[PDB]
């Protein structure tokens, strides 16, 4: 809780490279991850990854708990790394009451709100649906960070739609004076969307994020991006490790397949269907390393 | 391993509205209240791609939440319901409109009544 | 075992135009703000007095407070750091997305930007990155609105000089720059437009510049260092004592090149501010030329600021031990003057420092006695001038010797790379208790005898010692060189019962050093020889047989009993064995 | 001494030995071909 992660990393080094009775445990890794996550000095995003690499010690009973997954989700969301945030949020969901621990009473940036907004901005709404239906099961209300844009239509149900930064037709004309009176004005202070010189987050949704909010993309863009990336890794696998296949019509099949796949990224469909990509299976790579595969 | 190696699903507007209706109903169940534009945009998306299967619920949720849209937009939906030949959906729409209490313009009212009598 | 956990963090950063004032601005009794240099001349001619508001002036520069106090000079026109722009890594060019050519032009030549600062609504649609010449109606547009009405808005669109770069770096949105750079990096390299080497090489250079820009922009978001501080709105001044200044006598000025550069830049700056204060309707050419002149001057100044024991011969002392060293009298007194003065003032025979110094200069026996009593057990450090080896710095115990040369041990001299020429030796004396304990327990010669390379003894016998040992253990002739005719046709020295008797007979000059003899060995059974069977075995009838070997004789009785053992050797081998054994035994006895 | 200085401060990997350069340029290619998983990068490194 000091703010300098080095004073905690020194203790962690004293514990890790010491005797057996002073070896660290899950709580020690959690404290050091918290010290490196909630700092206010520099990047500290590679240190957390190195520490999580050190935390891969199966035989030392170093297993993660709810707080470990919560801190990892928070750290990877605050640095705009969502493809690991969702991976760790799944494990946090496997435990009971993980969403309550992730929402640490709204004390530090409301990590649950930041995670929901990160899922909303990038348009990965299938993940958001899981993240939403995992909340009412644990009886967790929505945090007050339901930030609306200057155009009063921005919510978790608006970004993924095709029109972006566009008001929706609601029949009667927009009551600009009524919106001005309701949001503020005539008393106190109003959030004035005026650029300034100081390096302060202008948009109110970039309050918790370290650098800035992730790039705003609708669901169609994300779907086409994941489709083209799937086809790109398929062609990359078939290029080097896919010279031979079960079909013996390669002379006329490969010439068509290469051009089809290169034109898709920028009825002969089953030939690509049975193409099986071996990714994430450690047994396959172990067999290939042993010399069998 | 079960999800990482499965090929993704292609994009479609019907899938978009099918996920949007469930997202909005679960965020309402969770304790969140979307604004008028939040449902206006999903209504626009639902009327872009013809799908009158959810036209009743997308407005029943809005008029149960406590928000009402403008009059010049409740007629385009009811005339597109007849444009593609979905008269039962139009009957359901006028039924829930009478149940809610919104005043439909008399011109489109007699238009949909004539369409009904043509279907009757 | 918990460590002590010492934490020291030395932080570096670029100063701000506000923090620079916290160094030179000081308080005064009347309350007037001081710290600025406004006069070019620092000293008065033929007076040797510091001129007011100069370089070596007083009350803003001036005795360690004068060495630590600094000054500050305000500049009318902003200038830019030397290594932030001209160098190959151009951080400003990487932050402004513009090649070096135009910016160099803005800074040095006269070029114009369309709108450097974008924070207020602008109505002058220029869309010009760099204008080589001015073709606009500068006279009609300025005289149209109102006098002084053109000045209040000209800085938003028409900005020339380092102030334009400062205003451009000031209002730079560092959160959208990374977004645009990342989207450009994603768009680039995906089209797949091949070609020659000039194509992909340029593509790689562009993407490397883009990645470097992203890395530079991500730091400023979380480092509290603002990017508009790269230009020098205010210039620091080096303290006077850090600059070369010995004294001022009869108008003498010890100013160096940096001092004359500072004089030039302050002269040009005050002339520039006087020209600006005199008339504002002057020609732009002369004022822009002068501003360039000051800028190039301050750039050259910053570049110049960036770019800018008594040794005595050693002799060999054979009588000295391994730890003692011979220290000359004059060097010893010059080293321990402080200790001997303390000893004089401590007990008696001294009442003041002057009387003690006069007594020490008088060369009295009492001062030498006190010097010996002080240096009795005080360790001293000796270090050669060339410290090639790791054992070049050793500690010794000084012994008062007469002469002008330091006496050292032959083994240490051989281990310290002794030369034929006079090798200078530096003598250092520790003061604190910790230094003395470290020198007595770690740096002594008897604790460092193995070289750290592989572990071989660094202290080995020298040339003369090896020659002596070889002459001792060499022996003499054994065959045709000692006897003329064959011994088959026809006694040695008597059987010496002890080696003491052999050495006594050798000292009495009754046997030669090479004369063989028989030494009765006290059946130690450590018979050193080679795998060679005896030459003859005289097995008598009673049962006691003599086994005659090449170097010894074993007389064995019938029932397997070693009666007598005699060794045939010379006096050198037994002398060496006896001296080593007696050294070991004397060490073991003196230990108790 | 020049040999030590040029083998310590390596100007290029083929300067000390062409066999090492050939072996490295074979290792990287054959380990990008097979074992595309990060384990391949790890074992190649
Ligand atoms: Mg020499």
């Amino acid at each position: 809780t000091c703010g300098i992660p080095e004073i905690a990393f020194a203790t962690f080094e004293n514990m890790e490279y010491g005797e057996d009775h002073m070896k660290p445990d899950t709580e020690t890794y959690n404290w050091v991850i918290q010290a490196y996550t909630r700092a206010e000095s520099y990047d500290r995003v590679q240190d957390v990854a190195e520490l999580l690499g050190m935390m891969v010690e199966d035989h030392k009973r170093v297993q993660p708990n709810v707080r470990t997954y919560a801190l990892l989700v928070e750290c990877f969301t605050k640095y705009c790394v969502v493809r690991e945030a969702i991976r760790h949020f799944r494990g946090l969901k496997n435990f009971e009451g993980g969403t309550q621990v992730l929402y640490n009473d709204g004390k530090y940036g409301d990590p649950l709100s930041l995670y929901l907004r990160a899922l909303c901005r990038e348009g990965r709404i299938v993940e958001l649906l899981e993240a939403l239906e995992a909340m009412a099961k644990d009886n967790q209300p929505i945090p007050p960070r339901a930030m609306i844009l200057s155009r009063k239509y921005r919510t978790l149900v608006s970004s993924w739609i095709e029109p972006l930064q566009e008001e929706a037709e609601l029949g009667y004309e927009i009551d600009y004076i009524a919106r001005y009176v309701a949001e503020g004005g005539l008393t106190g202070d109003r959030k004035r969307w005026v650029p300034r010189r100081g390096k302060t987050p202008l948009d109110p949704d970039a309050e918790g994020f370290i650098y800035s909010n992730p790039r705003e993309t609708s669901f169609k863009q994300r779907c086409l991006e994941e489709w083209r990336l799937h086809h790109r890794k398929l062609l990359k696998t078939l290029h080097n490790e896919g010279p031979s296949i079960l079909g013996k019509i390669s002379e006329s099949d490969y010439i068509r397949l290469v051009e089809r796949l290169r034109k898709i990224i920028k009825e002969l469909d089953e030939l690509i269907s049975r193409i099986k990509l071996h990714e994430g299976n450690t047994e396959f790579w172990k067999r290939r390393f042993l010399g069998e595969g | 391993k079960e999800i990482k190696n499965k090929a993704p699903q292609r994009w479609s507007q019907e899938w978009e509205v099918e996920l949007g209706i469930k997202v909005m109903t679960k965020v309402i169940e969770l304790g969140g209240t979307p604004t008028i534009g939040d449902c206006a945009v999903i209504l626009r998306a639902a009327v872009r791609a013809p799908m009158p299967s959810a036209f009743l619920n997308i407005l029943q949720t809005t008029h149960s939440l406590g928000y009402v849209f403008g009059s010049p937009l409740y007629d385009e939906i009811i005339t597109l319901c007849l444009d593609l030949g979905e008269l039962d959906a139009a009957i359901a729409i006028v039924a829930d409109l009478e149940t809610s209490g919104i005043k439909v313009p008399d011109e489109t009212l007699d238009r949909v009544i004539s369409a009904r009598q043509s279907s009757d | 075992m918990i460590d002590r956990y010492k934490h020291q963090q030395l932080r570096i950063g670029s100063v701000s135009p506000q923090q620079i004032s916290a160094w030179a601005t000081k308080i005064l009794p009347n309350g007037e703000i001081v710290g600025e240099v406004t006069k070019p001349y620092t000293f008065h001619y033929k007076t040797n007095k510091p001129e007011k508001d100069g370089l070596f002036c007083e009350r803003i520069f001036g005795s360690r407070i004068r060495r630590y106090q600094m000054g500050y000079i305000k500049l009318a026109c902003p200038v830019t750091h030397v290594w932030y722009l001209k160098r190959l890594p151009s951080y400003i060019a990487n932050l402004l997305d513009k090649p070096l050519k135009e910016l160099e032009g803005l800074v040095y030549c006269d070029f114009s930007f369309a709108r450097p600062i974008t924070k207020k609504p602008t109505f002058l649609r220029l869309r010009g990155l760099f204008e080589y010449e001015i073709q606009s109606w500068k006279y009609s547009i300025p005289l149209f609105f109102t006098t002084q009405g053109f000045d209040t808005f000209r800085n938003r669109e028409i900005s020339t000089g380092a102030g334009a770069i400062r205003e451009q770096l000031a209002d730079l949105d560092l959160r959208i720059i990374i977004e645009n750079s990342l989207v450009e990096w994603e768009e680039l390299g995906e089209e797949g437009h091949t070609g020659n080497e000039w194509e992909d090489r340029k593509v790689g250079r562009r993407k490397d510049f883009l990645v470097r820009r992203v890395e530079l922009a991500k730091h400023f978001i979380r480092t509290n260092i603002e990017p508009e501080w790269m230009v020098l709105c205010l210039l620091p001044v080096l303290p006077p004592e850090l600059r070369p200044i010995i004294q001022i006598d009869g108008g003498k000025l010890m100013s160096s090149d940096i001092n004359e550069l500072y004089r030039r830049v302050i002269y040009r700056n005050n002339t520039l501010t006087d020209l600006l204060t005199t008339s504002r309707s002057t020609p732009g050419e002369l004022v822009m030329c002068q501003e360039k002149l000051v800028q190039e001057a301050v750039d050259t100044l910053l570049d110049n600021g960036i770019r800018g024991s008594g040794r005595s011969v050693i002799v060999v002392g054979p009588s000295l031990s391994l730890h003692r060293c011979g220290l000359p009298r004059e060097i010893a007194i010059e080293l321990f003057q402080t200790f001997v003065i303390r000893g004089l003032i401590r007990q008696h025979l001294a009442s003041n420092i002057g009387v003690a110094k006069s007594k020490i200069r008088e060369k009295e026996p009492i001062v030498w006695e006190i010097l010996q009593e002080v240096m009795q057990g005080h360790p001293v450090l000796l270090n050669r001038a060339p410290t090639l080896h790791r054992l070049g710095i050793q500690a010794f115990q000084p012994v008062l010797v007469e002469g002008r040369a330091i006496c050292l041990h032959p083994l240490v001299c051989k281990g310290f790379n002794a030369d034929f020429d006079g090798d200078q030796m530096a003598v250092h004396v520790p003061l604190s208790l910790e230094a003395q304990v470290e020198a007595r327990l770690l740096m002594f010669s008897h604790m460092n005898l193995l070289s750290p390379a592989i572990g071989d003894p660094i202290s080995v016998p020298t040339q003369d010692m090896l020659i002596g040992l070889y002459v001792l253990t060499s022996g003499n002739h054994r065959g045709i060189c000692v006897n003329r005719y064959n011994p088959c046709n026809r006694t040695k020295e008597p059987f010496f019962s002890n080696s003491y008797d052999a050495i006594g007979a050798y000292r009495q000059k009754r046997i030669n050093l090479d004369s063989p003899l028989w030494l009765r060995w006290r059946l130690d059974q450590r018979v050193i020889a080679s795998r060679e069977t005896p030459i003859e075995v005289h097995y008598e009838s009673l049962g006691t047989f003599y086994e005659i070997y090449g170097h010894y004789l074993i007389v064995r009785s019938l029932k397997k009993q070693i009666l007598f053992i005699y060794i045939r050797t010379t006096v050198g081998h037994i002398a060496l064995y006896r001296e080593i054994e007696e050294a070991i035994q004397g060490f073991s006895r003196a230990y108790s | 001494l020049p040999k030590v200085e040029q083998v310590l401060e390596v100007r290029s990997v083929d300067s000390i030995s062409m066999n090492l350069e050939k072996r490295i340029e074979g290792w990287n290619k054959c380990i990008t071909r097979i074992l595309g998983i990060p384990w391949g990068f790890l074992i190649g490194a």
